[PDB]
DNA sequence: CATCCGTGACACCAGG
DNA sequence: TATAATGGGAGCTGTCACGGATG
C-alpha cells in the first residue's frame, strides 16, 4: 500500500546508533580490538595502573594484558547455562630490589563477560542488562545554607566510593570549620599542614570583609608544618599512636593518594572550570619533595568567601542540572568492579609476598585470581543495576538498554528520595525523556535517555542544535551539555523557514529554558527535531501532541509489554521512527552487500555478493526469549531477488516488512455495548480469533536433575512405580517425553524415581501389604508433571548426563534433563490490550460476529471501545488516530505522521472525503439508494446539529464521515444505532499480562517450616495473603468465625486444618479450631529472650498450650 | 538446617550466631581454666558480651555481625519479632490462607448485585474437599481417594 | 481450661535451667559425613527430642510401645518429633552476660 | 583475616598460643621468644580456623584435603586457561585420585546457604519463604491414614474376635509391635502351628471379603 | 480441520527447502475451500506431493471424485531445489466456527 | 566504641 | 529552659 | 615445634519526629 507522509520539518541528521551507550561504552573499557601499548590509560587497563606496582623488598609490576577469544558462541552459553566470557591474561614481572632478579610471566586472571552485539550480556545463560546510573558529578559545589541565610556550605564531593565528601561552613562563631568523616575541626589547621603561612593566607583573602579574620587562629601559625599536622592526626584518630610516618601516611591517603582518592575527569574538569584554577591531577592536594603541596583547598575557601561576602560573579550551584548530574554507563560500573576486585588480588599478592621463599616466587605463584573473578561474578549476577533482560519484544530490550536509574550501588535509596531527583528539570529538555518513567514509588528514578541524546566522554548528557547565523540555519551540529546550553538563546525546531532562512519576524526560542520570543537576530542555535525532546517509546506514539503526558505515559511504557503476535501488522498510523527501532534493535536480518539472493529456506538465507562469495544467513526459529515469548525470524526475499545493500532479508518477532509490528489494525467503534465494556473493559468479535489475531507464541522450559542420594541414585526412567501404560504413553524409552506430544496439567515430561527414606511401616500399612500380597517397592514416583493451569506441545528436549562428551554437571547431580513446551495462545476473556495513547482495558466479552455492530454494507467492528474511557484522559489523540484509519481503510493506505508535526485535521478530512467517495459511490453504483435506517440517523443528527438541514442524503451522509462518524446497525436488531458513531481502524496490542499466566486457586498445599503457614506465589502453589487489612474488613464486618478460620483452621492450626479437610471429606462440619502454631513460635521465640510468656486462665493458672511435650 | 531438593543445606542465621557464642564461650572457659593473665580474660569477656548482644539484637549495639563474604547483617531474635517482616504483623496479625486464589477481573453486566463470575476450574480447586465428598455421594467415584486421584489429571474429568 | 489472660515477665537463670532439657556445649551442628545431629551440638536429639516419631536415634526402640523412654545407648526419648519446635536448651556462660534490651 | 574468622577471635586463639609457646620455651637454647612463639601462634591461629570456620564442622584432615584439592585446581586453571575437569584434578592429585573421589570431595565440602537470603529488592521475601515443609504431614495425609485405618476396622470387623484380634496382634495394631507365632499362641492358649493356621483363614477371609468389595484396593497405590 | 506433513512432529516446525513454516502453511490451508458434490459425504483427505523449484498452489492437490476445489489459485508454499512438501489434509463438514482445542482431529 | 581499638589500646600498655 | 543527638518509623496485594 | 619476627583498616554518605542527655 502507499504510504502517505505529513510533516514540513527536515530532519538534519539521523538518530545516533540507539544502543551506543551500551557497546562503546564496554568497547572503551576494554579496548580489546586496540594493540597493548596504543591503549589509554582508562578502563580496566587504568585499574590495572592504579593497582600496580605491588611493592614490599619485592616487586610486581604489570606489562600488559590481553583478552583471548570466547570458549564458547552466545547460544552454545545460552543453552548449556554458561556466561559468554573471554579469557583474561595479564604479562607480570617480579623484581626483587637487591638481587636484581627478574622474572616474567603471563598470568591467568579468570574470564571477564563480552556484550553480545546488540549491547547485553549472557550470565549463566539468562540475557542481562547492565543499567546506567545517574549520580551527583564529582566537583566543588556551594549550595546555600538551609539554617543561615546569608552563610553558604562549600561541598567537595569525588568519586562514588573513592574518597570522603568534604565540607566547609562559616561557623556562627566567625572560624572556618571543615567537616571529614564526620568531623568538623577548624580549616585553619588543614591550611597550616599545606605551609601556608599567614603571610599568604591574609593577602589572599584579606580583600572580603572581615571574613579572614575567621581563619586567623595564633596557635595554629606558631607551629609548623609536622606541630600542625600530628595535631590534626590527633584531632582525626583518637587513640591511635601520633607517629610521624603514620600521620604522613594518613594525611596522603586521605587527601593526596591517587590510589585512594580519586575525583573523575569530570570532576577534574569541573573543579577547573569552576574554580577559575588548573589541576595536575586528580586529587585535592599532592606530596612533592617532601612537603604537601595544596591544590584546591585556597581556591575553593576564595570562592566561598567570594560568595559569602557578596563578590560578583559566583552564585550557588543547581545540584539538580545535568551539567551538575552525570551518567555512569556499563564500563564504568564494571571498571569500579575490577578495581575491587584487583586490590583484593593486590592483598593477597603482598600477603604471599611477605613469607614465602624470597627468591623462588613466580608471578603465579604470587597471583590468586579468585578474588577478581568473584568481585566480576558478583556484579553481573548480584547488582542492582545487572537487570534480567527485558526482551519480551525488541522494542523491550532496546528500550531497557537505554534506561537510566538513580538507584543502585552508591545511589540513592527508595523511600528516601525527595521530589527534587524524581523533577523534571529544565536540563532535561533533548536529553532525558520527560514522559517514560513508572508509576509508582519509582517515579522520576527510572528515566530513559531521550531519541537524539548522547552521553560524552566525561558523563555528561549531550543534545544536538543546529547552528544559526544571521538568520541563518546551517546545517552544521554541535552537541551541547546543559551547561554549554546554558550560554545561547535556542530556537525551536518548527519555525517557519523558506529553505535555509528564518521566515518569521517572531520566533520562539529558550533561554535557559525560559521560553521567549525573539527576532532572528538573536537566534544563536535551533533544534533539530522535536523527537529529540523525548524516549523511543513516547517517539512512537502518533499524535503525541494531542494526548496527556499521563496518558502518553502508559501508551509509552506499554509497548514495552507489547506480545510478539504470530500475524503482526505495523500500526497504519506510524510515527516514522518503526524502521529505525527493528533496525538498531538487531530484530530483522539486513543485505551486507548488493547481491543476488541464491536461496531462501525457512532455516537459512544464502545471497551472494558482489565479491563472488556465498555467505549463509542461519535464522533463528522458535527461540524462547527471558519472558518467554517467541523470537522467531522469517524470509522475507525469495530465490532470484536482487537486493541491495541495507535490504530487509527475514523479519525478525514483532516485525512487519521491516517495520515495528507490535500489534493489529483492528476496526473498532466507539460506543457503549450493554455494559460489557464498562470501566475500561473491551469488547472483541469472534472474527478476531478466526483469523488468528492477537494469537502468539510461547515457550516454557521445564528442568529436573537426577543426582547421587545418601539412599540410592536418583534415576531417569520410563520404569516409574504403579502407572498405567496411558500414564506412561508419550515418554519415550529412556523416560523423556516424546517430541511432538500434548501435554496437559498432570502429565508427565520426565519420569524419575528415587529411593525413600527409613519409612518404617505403619501396622496399617503391613496388615494391607499382607492382604494384597504385593512387596512394597524400594523407589517412588518423584517424575517432573506438568504444573496446574499450563501444557502444550513438547518441541525440545535437552538431555545432559555425567559421563557424555563435553559435559560436566555440578557435584552429585548424575544428570540434568530440560522439556521446552510451546503452546500457541489465543485471545481468550481476561486478556489485556492496549493502544500507544494509555486506553489499556482487559478483554470482558467475545460476541459472534453476527451480535456485533456492523456498517450498513455488512462489514462487522472489531472492537467496541467505550467513550467514557476518553475525556477524564485527555487523550484525543487516539480518536484522531481512528479518525486517519477510517480513511486509510478504504482508500488502502498506511501514514506517517510524526509527532508534533503531522497530520492536521483538515488534511484529514480531505483524506475522509476521498474515503467517502470510495465508501459510498460505490453503493451508488450497485444499485441502491440510501436506506430507510440511514434517514432516521439523518434525522437524529440533524437533531444534534450535526449535519446541515436540507441538504440530500448523501451530502449529509458525507458530512458526518468528514466527522469521522458513520451509520451503525445493531447486529442483534437489525436497527441502526440512534445515532453516528465513530468507527475507524485503531492500533492495539496484546500486553504480557495474560489471565493464562495469573488464574489461580488452592485448597490445601506445601506449608512453611517454621511458620506452618501456607507458601506464597502460583509457582509454589501458595495460598492467598490475609494481611492486617484483610483482618481489619473482617473485624469491621464482625466476621468472628470467618476471621478465625482464616487465623487457625486454613492457615497454621495444625490439628484444625487436618480436622476440617477430614470433616469436609465425610461430610461433617468443621472443628472448632486450636492454638495457631505461629503463637508457639511467639513463645518459644520469647523465651529464647529470656522472656516467660505464660497463658493464664481466669484463677491465674498456667495453662499449657504445648500439651506437656515441652515440660520436664 | 534443612536440604533442599538440590540435596545442598540451608539454615538459619541463629545457628551461627549460636556457634559464636558458643566458641567463645568455651574459648572464657578454658582460658580461666588456665592461668590466663588480665588483658586476655578481659578481651574474652568484652567478646563474649557482644556475642550475646549479637545473638539477642544484632546491630542494636556497634557494627552488626555478617556472615563471611557478605555485607548483610545475620538477622537475629529482635529483627525476627519486629517490622513489616516480624513475627506480630508478617505472621500473627495476618497469615496466608488455604482455600483461597485470585484471577483477573472482568464486567459482568449480567450479574444480580448479590452474584459473581467464578471459573470453573478455580472452583473445583476451591471446593474441593467438597467436590470428592459428593462425588462419592454420588456414582462418580467409589472413595474419596479414587475421586482425588481422578481429578489429578484433567483429561480424566468428565 | 479456658486461656482468659497472658501474663509476660523476666526469667531467672533457675527458670531459664527449668526451661532447658540439657546444655549445648558444642558448636557443631551436623556430621558432614552421616549428616545426623551432632552430640552436644545445636541439633543433638538427646536434648531437644527425636528426629523420627517414635524412634531415637541409634534405633533401638521405633515403636509407640516405647512412650517416655529414654534409650540407654544414645539418650534419645521415644516421643513425637513435633517436640523438636518446643523443647529449650540452655548455654551456662563462664561469665554473666548483660541482656542488651535491658541496657539500650 | 578473611579465612572465616573474626579478628579478635583470631587474636585470640593467637593469645592461646602464646601461651602454649610460654609454657613450652627453653630459655638456654639462646633464642629470642618470638622465633619460639610465632610456630605456636600460627599454630593455634590454624587449628582455630580449621575446627570453627564451617556451620558442618569438616576434621581438619580433611579441611586439609579439601584445601589441597582447591589449589590442585587453582593452579591447574592457571595453566589451563579454564576450570578443570573432575579428571584433570584427579590426574593432578596422584595416585588413589579419581574422578569420582574429586566429586564426592567437592559435595562433602559444600557449605550451607542461608534461609534468610534475601530474594528481589523489595525487603520483603527470604529464600527460606519458598522451602516447603516435608516432614509433617499433610492434611490428604492424615485423611487418607484415618480413613486407611477405619476401612481396615471395617474389613476386620468381619472376621470373629479371635481372627481379628490374632492379625492385630501380628501386625502390630494392638501394641504397635508385631508378636511371634509363639507369644499369640500362648496369649490365646493354643498351639503356634494352630493360631498360624488361624491367621492364615483369618488372611483367607480378607482376600475374599476384598476380591468381593474391593473397598481397600485404592490405599495400596 | 487437520494436516499431517511428512517429517514434521508439531506446528512449529519449518521444512528444509520451503520458505513458509508450518505456522504459515496451516494459515494458508485455513483458506482452503473444498466443495463436496454429493450429499452424504463428510470426509474427505486430500494428498499433495510437491518438490523442486514451485510455488505449490491449491490446484496441486491430487483429485477426488466429487470434491472440488474453489480456490485453486490459494498459495500454500514455497518450495527451492530439493525442498519436498508431502502433505495429507482432512476436509469435513460442519457448522460454525470450532477451534482446534474442540475438537483435536 | 571499636573493640578492635580497644584491645590495641591495652596491649600498647604493657 | 533551650539545642543536640541517638533511635525509631516510613501502604497493600502480585512475583521475585 | 627454635634465626627474627611485637598496635587494623575501612568508611562511603534520607527525612522526619520524639524522648533523653547535656551544657
Ligand atoms: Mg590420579
Ligand atoms: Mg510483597
Ligand atoms: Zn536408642
Amino acid at each position: 500500500m502507499e504510504i502517505k507522509r505529513f510533516g514540513r520539518i527536515r530532519e538534519v541528521i539521523p538518530l545516533p546508533p540507539l544502543t551506543e551507550i551500551q557497546v562503546e561504552s564496554y568497547r572503551r573499557a576494554l579496548q580489546a580490538d586496540v594493540p597493548p601499548e596504543k591503549r589509554e590509560n582508562v578502563g580496566i587497563q587504568a585499574a590495572f595502573r592504579e593497582t600496580f606496582p605491588i611493592e614490599e623488598g619485592l616487586v610486581l609490576d604489570f606489562l600488559e594484558y590481553r583478552l583471548g577469544e570466547p570458549p564458547f558462541p552466545q547460544d552454545e552459553c545460552r543453552e548449556k547455562d554458561l556466561t559468554y566470557q573471554a579469557p583474561l591474561y595479564a604479562r607480570l614481572q617480579l623484581i626483587h630490589k637487591d638481587t636484581g632478579l627478574i622474572k616474567e610471566d603471563e598470568v591467568f586472571l579468570g574470564h571477564i563477560p563480552l556484550m553480545t552485539e546488540d549491547g547485553s550480556f549472557i550470565i549463566n545463560g539468562a540475557d542481562r542488562v547492565i543499567v546506567s546510573q545517574i549520580h551527583r558529578s564529582p566537583g566543588v559545589y556551594f549550595t546555600p545554607d538551609p539554617a543561615r541565610p546569608g552563610r553558604y556550605i562549600a561541598s567537595i564531593i569525588p568519586l562514588p566510593k573513592r574518597g570522603p565528601w568534604i565540607d566547609l561552613e562559616v561557623e556562627p562563631n566567625g572560624v572556618v570549620s571543615m567537616k571529614v568523616n564526620k568531623r568538623k575541626f577548624p580549616l585553619v589547621l588543614l591550611l597550616r599542614v599545606l605551609g601556608y603561612d599567614q603571610e599568604t593566607l591574609a593577602r589572599e583573602l584579606g580583600a572580603y570583609g572581615e571574613l579572614v579574620q575567621g581563619l586567623m587562629d595564633e596557635s595554629v601559625f606558631a607551629m609548623r608544618p609536622e606541630e600542625a599536622l600530628i595535631r590534626l592526626f590527633t584531632l582525626l584518630r583518637p587513640g591511635d599512636p601520633p607517629k610521624r610516618d603514620k600521620a604522613v601516611a594518613y594525611v596522603y591517603g586521605l587527601i593526596a593518594d591517587p590510589r585512594r582518592y580519586d575525583l573523575g575527569e569530570a570532576g577534574r574538569y569541573k573543579a577547573e572550570e569552576k574554580l577559575g584554577i588548573r589541576l595536575s591531577g586528580r586529587t585535592l592536594a599532592r606530596f612533592e619533595d617532601g612537603e604537601f603541596k595544596d591544590e584546591v583547598f585556597l581556591p575553593t575557601l576564595r570562592y566561598l568567601f567570594a560568595l559569602t561576602a557578596g563578590v560578583p560573579g559566583h552564585e550557588v550551584d543547581d545540584i539538580d542540572h545535568l551539567g551538575n548530574r552525570r551518567i555512569r554507563t556499563v564500563g564504568e560500573l564494571m571498571t569500579d568492579q575490577f578495581r575491587v576486585g584487583l586490590a583484593r588480588l593486590a592483598r593477597g599478592v603482598r600477603e604471599r609476598m611477605l613469607m614465602g621463599s624470597e627468591d623462588s616466587l613466580t608471578p603465579a605463584k604470587l597471583v590468586n585470581s579468585r578474588p577478581l573473578e568473584a568481585a566480576i561474578r558478583e556484579f553481573f549476577s548480584r547488582s542492582q543495576l545487572s537487570q534480567f533482560k527485558d526482551e519480551t519484544n525488541p522494542l523491550s530490550s532496546l528500550r531497557h538498554k537505554r534506561r537510566i536509574s538513580a538507584l543502585g550501588p552508591g545511589g540513592l535509596t527508595r523511600e528516601r528520595a525527595g521530589f527534587d531527583v524524581r523533577d523534571v528539570h529544565r536540563t532535561h529538555y533533548g536529553r532525558i525523556c520527560p514522559v517514560e518513567t513508572p508509576e509508582g514509588a519509582n517515579i522520576g528514578l527510572i528515566t530513559s535517555l531521550a531519541a537524539y541524546a548522547r552521553v560524552d566522554e566525561l558523563g555528561f548528557i549531550r543534545t544536538p542544535y543546529r547552528r544559526v547565523v544571521g538568520g541563518v540555519v546551517t546545517d552544521e551540529v554541535v552537541y551541547m551539555t546543559a551547561t554549554e546550553e546554558d550560554r545561547y538563546t535556542i530556537a525551536q525546531a518548527n519555525t517557519p523557514l523558506e529553505g535555509n532562512r528564518i521566515a518569521a519576524e517572531r520566533v520562539v526560542a529558550r533561554r535557559k529554558g525560559e521560553p521567549v520570543i525573539v527576532s532572528p537576530e538573536e537566534v544563536e542555535f535551533m533544534d533539530v527535531s522535536p523527537k529529540q525532546v523525548f524516549s523511543v517509546n513516547t517517539n512512537l506514539i502518533p499524535f503525541l501532541e494531542h494526548d496527556d503526558a499521563n496518558r502518553a505515559l502508559m501508551g509509552s511504557n506499554m509497548q514495552t509489554q507489547a506480545v510478539p503476535l504470530i500475524r503482526a501488522q505495523a500500526p497504519v498510523v506510524m510515527t516514522g521512527l518503526e524502521e529505525r527501532v527493528v533496525r538498531d534493535s538487531l530484530a530483522a536480518l539486513y543485505a551486507e552487500e548488493d547481491g543476488e539472493v541464491a536461496k531462501v529456506d525457512g532455516n537459512r538465507i544464502v545471497v551472494r555478493y558482489e565479491d563472488g562469495r556465498l555467505v549463509e544467513y542461519p535464522l533463528r526459529r522458535f527461540y524462547r526469549s527471558n519472558q518467554g515469548t517467541a523470537l522467531d525470524q522469517r524470509p522475507r526475499v525469495v530465490v532470484g531477488q536482487r537486493v541491495r545493500k541495507g535490504d530487509l532479508l527475514a523479519d525478525g518477532p514483532a516485525s512487519e516488512n521491516g517495520f515495528l509490528a507490535l500489534g493489529q489494525n483492528v476496526l473498532v467503534a466507539i460506543m457503549p455495548f450493554d455494559g460489557y465494556n464498562f470501566e475500561d473493559a473491551i469488547v472483541i468479535s469472534e472474527e478476531l480469533l478466526k483469523r488468528d489475531f492477537y494469537t502468539s507464541i510461547h515457550i516454557e522450559r521445564y528442568e529436573i536433575e537426577a543426582r547421587d542420594t545418601k539412599l540410592g541414585p536418583e534415576r531417569i526412567t520410563r520404569d516409574i512405580p504403579h502407572l498405567s501404560e496411558a500414564a506412561l504413553r508419550d515418554l519415550d524409552e529412556e523416560g523423556v517425553v516424546r517430541i511432538g506430544a500434548e501435554v496437559k496439567p498432570g502429565d508427565i515430561l520426565v519420569g524419575r524415581t528415587s529411593f525413600k527414606g527409613e519409612s518404617e511401616p505403619t501396622p496399617e500399612e503391613r496388615l494391607l501389604r499382607s492382604i494384597f500380597g504385593e512387596k512394597a517397592r524400594d523407589v517412588k514416583d518423584t517424575s517432573l508433571r506438568v504444573p496446574p493451569g499450563e501444557g502444550g506441545i513438547v518441541v525440545r528436549t535437552v538431555r545432559l548426563r555425567r559421563g557424555d562428551p563435553g559435559v560436566e554437571l555440578k557435584p552429585g547431580v548424575r544428570e540434568v534433563v530440560r522439556v521446552y513446551v510451546a503452546q500457541k495462545r489465543k485471545l481468550q476473556v481476561g486478556d489485556k490490550l492496549a493502544n500507544r495513547h494509555g486506553n489499556k482495558g482487559v478483554v470482558a466479552k467475545i460476541l459472534p460476529v453476527e451480535d456485533m455492530p456492523h456498517l450498513p454494507d455488512g462489514t462487522p467492528v472489531d472492537v467496541i471501545l467505550n467513550p467514557l474511557g476518553v475525556p477524564s484522559r485527555m487523550n484525543l489523540g487516539q480518536i484522531l488516530e481512528t479518525h486517519l484509519g477510517l480513511a486509510g481503510y478504504f482508500l488502502g493506505q498506511r501514514y506517517i505522521s510524526p509527532i508534533f508535526d503531522g497530520a492536521k485535521e483538515p488534511e484529514i478530512k480531505e483524506l475522509l472525503a476521498q474515503a467517502f467517495e470510495v465508501y459510498f459511490g460505490k453503493r451508488k453504483g450497485e444499485g441502491f439508494g440510501v436506506d430507510k435506517r440511514e434517514v432516521e440517523v439523518l434525522r437524529r443528527a440533524e437533531k444534534l446539529g450535526l449535519v446541515t438541514p436540507g441538504k440530500t442524503p448523501e451530502e449529509q451522509l458525507k458530512e458526518l464521515f468528514l466527522q469521522g462518524k458513520v451509520v451503525l446497525y445493531d447486529g442483534r436488531t437489525g436497527e441502526p444505532i440512534e445515532g453516528p458513531i465513530v468507527v475507524g481502524q485503531m492500533f492495539i496490542m496484546k500486553l504480557y499480562h495474560m489471565v493464562e499466566d495469573k488464574m489461580h486457586a488452592r485448597s490445601t498445599g506445601p506449608y512453611s517450616l517454621i511458620t506452618q503457614q501456607p507458601l506464597g506465589g502460583k509457582a509454589q502453589f501458595g495460598g492467598q495473603r490475609f494481611g492486617e487489612m484483610e483482618v481489619w474488613a473482617l473485624e469491621a464486618y464482625g466476621a468472628a468465625h470467618t476471621l478465625q478460620e482464616m487465623l487457625t483452621l486454613k492457615s497454621d492450626d495444625i490439628e484444625g486444618r487436618n480436622a476440617a479437610y477430614e470433616a469436609i471429606i465425610k461430610g461433617e462440619d468443621v472443628p472448632e479450631p486450636s492454638v495457631p502454631e505461629s503463637f508457639r513460635v511467639l513463645v518459644k521465640e520469647l523465651q529464647a529472650l529470656a522472656l516467660d510468656v505464660q497463658t493464664l486462665d481466669e484463677k491465674d493458672n498456667p495453662v499449657d498450650i504445648f500439651e506437656g511435650l515441652a515440660s520436664k | 538446617m534443612v536440604q533442599v531438593d538440590g540435596g545442598r543445606f540451608a539454615t538459619s542465621d541463629l545457628n551461627d550466631l549460636y556457634r559464636r557464642l558458643i566458641n567463645r564461650n568455651n574459648r572464657l572457659k578454658k582460658l580461666l581454666a588456665q592461668g590466663a593473665p588480665e588483658i586476655i580474660i578481659r578481651n574474652e569477656k568484652r567478646m563474649l558480651q557482644e556475642a550475646v548482644d549479637a545473638l539477642l539484637d544484632n546491630g542494636r549495639r556497634g557494627a552488626p555481625v555478617t556472615n563471611p563474604g557478605s555485607d548483610r547483617p545475620l538477622r537475629s531474635l529482635t529483627d525476627i519479632l519486629s517490622g513489616k517482616q516480624g513475627r506480630f504483623r508478617q505472621n500473627l496479625l495476618g497469615k496466608r490462607v488455604d482455600y483461597s486464589g485470585r484471577s483477573v477481573i472482568v464486567v459482568g453486566p449480567q450479574l444480580k448485585l448479590h452474584q459473581c463470575g467464578l471459573p470453573k476450574r478455580m472452583a473445583l480447586e476451591l471446593f474441593k474437599p467438597f467436590l470428592l465428598k459428593k462425588m462419592e455421594e454420588k456414582g462418580i467415584a467409589p472413595n474419596v481417594k479414587a475421586a482425588r486421584r481422578m481429578l489429578e489429571r484433567q483429561r480424566d474429568i468428565k | 481450661k479456658e486461656v482468659r489472660k497472658v501474663r509476660i515477665a523476666l526469667a531467672s537463670p533457675e527458670k531459664i535451667r527449668s526451661w532447658s532439657y540439657g546444655e549445648v556445649e558444642k558448636p557443631e551442628t551436623i556430621n558432614y559425613r552421616t549428616l545426623k545431629p551432632e552430640r552436644d551440638g545445636l541439633f543433638d536429639e538427646r536434648i531437644f527430642g527425636p528426629i523420627k516419631d517414635y524412634e531415637c536415634a541409634c534405633g533401638k526402640y521405633k515403636r509407640q510401645r516405647f512412650e517416655g523412654k529414654v534409650c540407654e545407648r544414645c539418650g534419645v526419648e521415644v516421643t513425637k518429633s513435633i517436640v523438636r519446635r518446643y523443647r529449650m536448651g540452655h548455654i551456662e556462660l563462664a561469665t554473666p552476660a548483660a541482656h542488651i534490651w535491658f541496657v539500650k | 583475616t578473611g579465612r572465616g574468622l573474626s579478628f579478635l577471635d583470631l587474636i585470640q586463639e593467637g593469645n592461646q598460643g602464646l601461651i602454649r609457646a610460654v609454657e613450652k620455651f627453653e630459655y638456654k637454647r639462646r633464642f629470642k621468644f618470638s622465633t619460639y612463639a610465632t610456630w605456636w601462634i600460627r599454630q593455634a591461629i590454624n587449628r582455630a580456623i580449621a575446627d570453627q570456620a564451617r556451620t558442618i564442622r569438616i576434621p581438619v584432615h580433611m579441611v586439609e584435603t579439601i584445601n589441597k584439592l582447591s589449589r590442585t585446581a587453582r593452579q591447574l586453571q592457571q595453566e589451563l586457561g579454564r576450570e578443570p575437569t573432575y579428571e584433570e584434578i584427579a590426574e593432578a592429585m596422584g595416585p588413589g585420585w579419581d574422578a569420582k573421589r574429586v566429586e564426592e570431595t567437592l559435595k562433602i565440602a559444600q557449605e550451607p546457604v542461608s534461609l534468610e537470603t534475601p530474594i528481589g529488592d523489595e525487603k520483603d521475601s527470604f529464600y527460606g519463604d519458598f522451602i516447603p515443609d516435608e516432614h509433617l504431614p499433610s492434611p490428604v495425609d492424615a485423611a487418607t491414614q484415618s480413613l486407611l485405618s477405619e476401612e481396615l476396622e471395617k474389613a476386620l470387623s468381619k472376621l470373629s474376635e479371635r481372627e481379628a484380634m490374632v492379625l492385630k496382634l501380628r501386625k502390630g495394631l494392638i501394641d504397635g509391635r508385631e508378636h511371634t507365632l509363639e507369644e499369640v499362641g500362648a496369649f490365646f492358649g493354643v498351639t503356634r502351628e494352630r493360631i498360624r493356621q488361624i491367621e492364615n483363614k483369618a488372611l483367607r477371609k480378607l482376600k475374599y471379603h476384598e476380591s468381593r468389595t474391593r473397598k481397600l484396593r485404592d490405599f495400596l497405590d | 480441520t487437520s494436516v499431517y506433513i511428512e517429517d514434521v512432529l508439531h506446528e512449529f516446525s519449518t521444512i528444509p527447502g520451503v520458505k513458509e513454516d508450518v505456522v504459515e502453511i496451516i494459515l494458508n490451508l485455513k483458506e482452503l475451500v473444498v466443495r463436496f458434490l454429493n450429499p452424504s459425504l463428510q470426509t474427505v483427505t486430500l494428498l499433495l506431493k510437491a518438490e523442486g523449484p514451485k510455488e505449490v498452489k491449491a490446484r496441486d492437490f491430487l483429485p477426488v471424485a466429487d470434491v472440488e476445489i474453489m480456490n485453486p489459485d490459494l498459495h500454500i508454499a514455497t518450495l527451492e531445489e530439493g525442498g519436498r512438501l508431502n502433505m495429507e489434509v482432512r476436509v469435513d463438514r460442519g457448522v460454525g466456527y470450532v477451534p482446534a482445542e474442540k475438537h483435536g482431529i | 566504641s571499636d573493640p578492635v581499638r580497644q584491645y590495641l589500646h591495652e596491649i600498647g600498655q604493657v
